[PDB]
């Protein structure tokens, strides 16, 4: 849809990836969509050179690590690591970050750059997280969250066709 | 072992059994013969190295003639490299671990996220490092080399076993 | 009714909790982690712009009640655990933040030793506070804190940290990445403090004599464990090092300046009654005092210093029975503030009313009017 397919789009079994409207399909990343699911949504903005892959598909007898969980209109940065997380919608992600073990972020929850979290992490709605361990930077403003969502979709659709062959 | 076609190997690497290398498993074992273990899972985006060449230039009597090795249940995750890690029994390497040169990884080794391994440091058993706190010898007995961290490693290995059969069937 | 805001303070920390709160809800230092600024800017600043401090006060007090309280204190009073020697103008800047900015009901200023007296439930007392950067002895004459007799000297852990950095200049076997004597420039004293928390053990008085031998004409460096810092920085420190930093607390050669000197002389200005009183009416507060093997070695040296020539005659034979804190000596002061704010709602009259500061804009301290 809105995500203009990049010229160098490559991934390893990316069967779970949505054609998000008003987005920007970035290259240099990876996606293990054939393994499990991922909650993709329209109006988002994902950067390049990312590290995306589903954690598991609840590989234990009960319920192990789920696929993923994410939202729409989120502001995703670059070089982040996604593993055992549960993100929300219109969230401003951090650059070169890493998803904590059993992480859970609600909608518009801001993320710090190069930040991670410990085992069994959680985050509230429009709550800024931080630290190498599970830490909270603060809270994100809802007005700034919707503004970042709209500006992210705008800049995504703007720079989406940049040599996206 | 799952010798994946996408698993890019290089050089003479006499691997071992159950060394399921996942897709895009870029490696190098030419200047040092890296033998794989029994019960690991070489995930995507890895980087196995062998004999750091003359770019760094070891001007200290380069007469190495030493090959790398591996161990049982030592599954290394994505992002993390492998700069000739002399591993052992159940030494898992999580995401983005900057593997160091001379780190004799013993048992119960939980290589945390973004933990640059210490060169010329004897990695003893039963020690899990912290993420932001580098060289944290926390959990000296909780992360025990046998029955605690190795038991947790064998427990995580079950999903790796189901994934091993699934990847062998999906291919 | 309402639980008054009991807030501990000091050179190093700033703790808080409800009225009658039994437990360290949190521990905040006496600094402010300024946004944008890589280091947490302190608040214990003197001869400085009280306006930027006013900003620190507004923001810090705001988030401070959000830390220890998570609720607006405009309903209940605020127990302000002060201590003397702080700039009263700065104290009024705090007051204007309270009343003129947050419009709190009423507050009251009380020293630490007063709350210590509240904890022991006694009246006379000879108590010393082991402050961060200083020393603070305060005698009480049956509920009356003695003015002319006191203790206040720059004799705290901060100077000991300076001594620690001196040892870091001397004793430094930081491995490569293997000595590296203070090659790295600055030192994080907070990290050094927690290093002391996990390492600074305290020796014996005879070992204090061993340290005296180490000064002129070496004994028992163990127990001693090295210190590994992240980034290939491992170095060893002897036990004699940290014990030397503890033992140097009594250098009285040609100056006669120490802790016991201050205590003894403070008692020297006391009268006959107060002498035997403070001998039995004796307690010690302060967090710095809480060291392993220091209070008894300390006490032994105190009893030894009773044998000093001008003290056997004058003071001499006096039982120095000491009260003990029911909890951590540092927190015991905050606990005394909790004691006061817990069951004393009647004493709101003594608490500084907001109204007076509204119609006044000031508060006359212990001066005229
Ligand atoms: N358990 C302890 N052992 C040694 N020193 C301590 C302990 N607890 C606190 N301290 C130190 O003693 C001092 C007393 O704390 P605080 O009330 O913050 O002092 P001040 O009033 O001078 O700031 C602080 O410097 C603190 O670092």
């Amino acid at each position: 849809s809105g995500n203009k397919v990049s010229r160098q789009s490559v991934l390893c079994g990316s069967q779970n990836i949505v054609l998000n409207g008003k987005t920007i399909v970035m290259n240099d990343c990876i996606i293990r969509g054939d393994l499990a699911n991922v909650r993709v949504g329209r109006h988002c903005v994902v950067k390049s050179r990312s590290v995306i892959r589903p954690p598991f598909k609840k590989f234990s007898k009960g319920v192990a690590f789920f696929p993923l969980h994410i939202g729409d209109h989120v502001f995703i940065e670059e070089d982040c690591v996604v593993n055992a997380a549960q993100i929300g919608s219109y969230v401003h992600v951090g650059k070169n970050c890493v998803i904590g073990r059993r992480c859970v972020l609600k909608d518009c929850c801001k993320i710090l750059d190069n930040t991670v979290l410990p085992p069994e992490t959680v985050v509230p709605p429009f709550t800024v997280f931080s630290g190498c361990p599970g830490l909270f930077s603060g809270e994100l403003p809802e007005c700034t969250q919707e503004l970042m969502i709209d500006v992210t979709k705008s800049y995504y659709q703007k720079f989406l066709p940049l040599t996206q062959v | 072992a799952v010798v994946c076609v996408e698993s890019e190997i290089r050089g003479d690497v006499t691997i071992g059994p159950r060394t399921v290398i996942h897709p895009k498993a870029r490696i190098i074992a030419e200047a040092g013969p890296i033998v794989i273990g029994e019960g690991n899972l070489i995930e995507e985006q890895a980087l196995i190295i062998n004999a750091h060449p003359d770019n760094i230039t070891p001007d200290a009597e380069d007469s190495e003639p030493k090959p790398m090795i591996i161990g049982t249940n030592n599954v290394f995750e994505v992002g993390c490299y492998s700069q000739a890690m002399k591993m052992g029994d159940n030494n898992v390497i999580e995401s983005k671990a900057y593997v160091g040169r001379n780190v004799i990884l013993t048992s119960g080794c939980i290589i945390g996220a973004c933990c640059n391994l210490n060169t010329f440091e004897v990695i003893p058993e039963n020690t899990v490092i912290y993420g932001a706190d580098c060289l944290r010898r926390v959990q000296t007995e909780r992360p025990q080399p046998q029955t605690l961290q190795l038991d947790f490693l064998m427990k995580i290995l079950p999903n790796y076993h189901h994934l091993k059969k699934t990847m062998k069937g999906s291919s | 009714e309402k639980t008054a805001v009991v807030i501990d303070l000091g050179e190093a920390f700033t703790k808080c909790g409800f009225a009658g709160e039994t437990g360290p809800r949190c521990i905040i230092p006496s600094v402010i982690k300024k946004a944008g600024m890589p280091k947490p800017i302190k608040v214990v600043q003197y001869n400085i712009n009280t306006e930027e401090l006013y900003s620190y006060l507004k923001e810090f007090i705001h988030i401070l009640y959000f830390r220890h309280l998570l609720v607006n204190p405009r309903d209940r009073r605020v127990v302000v655990i002060e201590s003397v020697l702080c700039p009263s103008h700065f104290r009024e800047t705090l007051t204007r933040v309270l009343f003129k900015y947050f419009e709190v009901p009423s507050v009251l200023l009380a020293p630490s030793h007063l709350m210590a007296l509240l904890t022991l439930g006694i009246n006379s007392a000879m108590v010393l506070d082991c402050g961060y950067r200083e020393s603070l002895v305060l005698p009480i004459y049956e509920g009356i804190p003695v003015l002319n007799c006191w203790g206040a000297l720059p004799l705290g852990g901060k100077a000991l940290h300076k001594e620690l950095e001196t040892q870091l200049l001397e004793q430094c076997t930081v491995d490569t990445g293997q000595s590296l004597p203070s090659v790295m420039g600055s030192i994080p004293e907070g990290v050094l403090e927690d290093i002391k928390v996990r390492t600074c053990f305290v020796s014996d008085l005879t070992r204090g004599l061993k340290i005296q031998a180490a000064k002129f004409n070496r004994p028992s460096p163990p127990p001693n464990v090295d210190y590994p810092l992240d980034g290939e920085k491992i170095l060893h420190v002897l036990g004699s090092i940290r014990d030397s930093v503890v033992e140097i607390l009594f250098e009285q050669d040609n100056e006669e300046k120490s802790v016991a000197t201050l205590i003894l002389d403070s008692l020297m200005q006391c009268p006959i009654d107060t002498r035997k009183q403070l001998a039995e009416n004796l307690v010690i507060i302060g967090g710095t005092s809480m060291l392993p093997g220091f209070l008894h070695r300390l006490l032994a040296e105190i009893r030894y210093l009773v044998e000093k020539p001008k003290y056997k005659k004058t003071l001499g034979t006096k039982t120095f029975r000491i009260h003990t804190p029911p909890a951590k000596a540092n927190c015991v002061a905050w606990l005394g503030g909790a004691i006061f704010g817990a069951l004393q709602d009647i004493l709101g009259s003594r608490s500084v009313s907001k109204e007076y500061y509204n119609q006044t804009g000031r508060i006359p301290d212990w001066c005229s009017l």
